[PDB]
């Protein structure tokens, strides 16, 4: 049994988008068939549903507005038309098989892995670094901060400190993406040696290495 | 339409001991309960289908009750794949599924107070007309933590970004970057900038602060 969607990807805001889902090891036509979404904020909502031969469909909102769900049982396949988009329809899209037993369908039996889809009118932005001494064993930082799209690598020195280093996740502030990474490094002796975190962005072909300064 | 609340968002188990999540519907759903299981990967797998119904290929472990409006998943001998997300869903009337808003799973770890350092603004983002102030608190258990930024002694909520790593893998500790983004401008008027963490183990808040007018 399997499920594997396809279509997600970057999207401008009012933009369109078809997601498809490829279905195959069992019979297609047999099932009601689902798309949920995942927000960032992890909840799970359920998008739209359409029966066996694809003439009901279900949708919590709106019926054309936003999300349309159709199917073609030749093909094996289900579709999502996704049109006039913000923001918070960025999300991770799952297709799902619903499953019922008695005659309510009620749970999702199996699931596809998930399309991410990102809605954003954003430029492709490159990063301004900061490097982080503090003030005012010893912890360092470096902020990457008003970059788009994602993502970034951190590296620290070259980097000889590759454990007591974390990355932090980015969020999205401003429109833009920022993301901070710290390492951890003895006291004795700092600054007598210097510290550089080096910041690599490919979408906008950037990379910006930067000497740690008290 | 119909809420579910799951009680906690994360909870700390040990290695073959019990587990116990539990789901409260806003309404009976007449046994119409699911449970799905949340792979950090990102995969979904169903485990429980009508209240306690097992779906196949899934381990005996898992083991579900409840009726009426309550409900909770059990896991029997917690072993290591089990580390996940777990969301119940309500299945009564379709389109109106609905989902909880997921508990997190973790293995216990003893409790470690986080390790906090505080960042002024780097001279070269002061070019930009732009001042955050980066507060790191790294290496601790367990995930709950509260952390409050103060200027001058004065709480402030308003653009501050929290940023949580993933649980370390190789030592079960949490980390987290906060960043309170100002202008310049409000930078150099005030003097005292303060980050202030609480924590499990605290008992009385972990400050890390600093002075502009040194």
């Amino acid at each position: 049994v399997k499920l594997v969607e396809s279509g997600g990807g970057l999207v401008k805001l009012g933009g369109s988008l078809k997601l498809s889902c490829a279905a195959s090891g069992f019979t297609f036509s047999s099932y009601y068939m689902s798309w949920v979404r995942q927000t960032p904020e992890k909840r799970l909502e359920l998008v739209a549903a359409i029966n066996s031969n694809g003439g009901n469909t279900y949708y919590p909102d709106t019926v054309k507005g936003l999300f349309t769900i159709s199917r073609d049982n030749a093909k094996n396949t289900l579709y999502l038309q996704m049109s006039r988009l913000k923001s918070e329809d960025t999300a991770l899209y799952y297709c799902t098989r619903l499953y019922g037993n008695y005659v309510r369908i009620h749970t999702m039996d199996y699931w596809g892995q998930g399309t991410s889809v990102t809605v954003s009118s954003a430029k492709t932005t490159p990063p301004s670094v900061y490097p982080l001494a503090p003030g005012c064993s010893v912890t360092l930082g470096c902020l990457v901060k008003g970059y788009f799209p994602e993502s970034v690598t951190v590296t620290w020195n070259s980097g000889s400190l590759s454990s007591s280093v974390h990355t932090f996740p980015a969020l999205l502030q401003s429109g833009l993406y920022t993301m901070s990474s710290s390492v951890t490094v003895p006291s004795s002796t700092w600054p007598s040696e210097t510290v550089t975190c080096s910041v690599a962005h490919p979408a906008s072909s950037t990379t910006v290495d930067k000497k740690l300064e008290p | 339409d119909i809420v579910l609340t799951q009680s906690t968002s994360s909870l700390s188990a040990s290695l073959g001991d019990r587990v116990t999540i539990t789901c409260r519907a806003s309404q009976d759903i007449r046994n119409y309960l699911s449970w799905y299981q949340q792979r950090p990967d990102g995969t979904v797998k169903l485990l429980i289908y009508y209240t306690s119904k097992l779906h196949s290929g899934v381990p005996s472990r898992f083991s579900g009750s409840g009726s009426g409006t309550d409900y909770s998943l059990t896991i029997t001998n917690l072993e290591q794949e089990d580390i996940a997300t777990y969301f119940c869903q309500q299945g009564k009337t379709l389109p109106l599924y609905t989902f909880g808003g997921g508990t997190k799973l973790e293995i216990k770890r003893a409790d470690a107070a986080p390790t906090v350092s505080i960042f002024p603004p780097s001279s070269e983002q002061l070019t930009s007309g732009g001042a955050s102030v980066v507060c790191f608190l790294n290496n601790f258990y367990p995930k709950d933590i509260n952390v409050k930024w103060k200027i001058d002694g004065s709480e402030r909520q308003n653009g501050v970004l929290n940023s949580w790593t993933d649980q370390d893998s190789k030592d079960s500790t949490y980390s987290m970057s906060s960043t309170l983004t100002l202008t310049k401008d409000e930078y150099e008027r005030h003097n005292s900038y303060t980050c202030e963490a609480t924590h499990k183990t605290s008992t009385s808040p972990i400050v890390k602060s600093f002075n502009r007018n040194e």
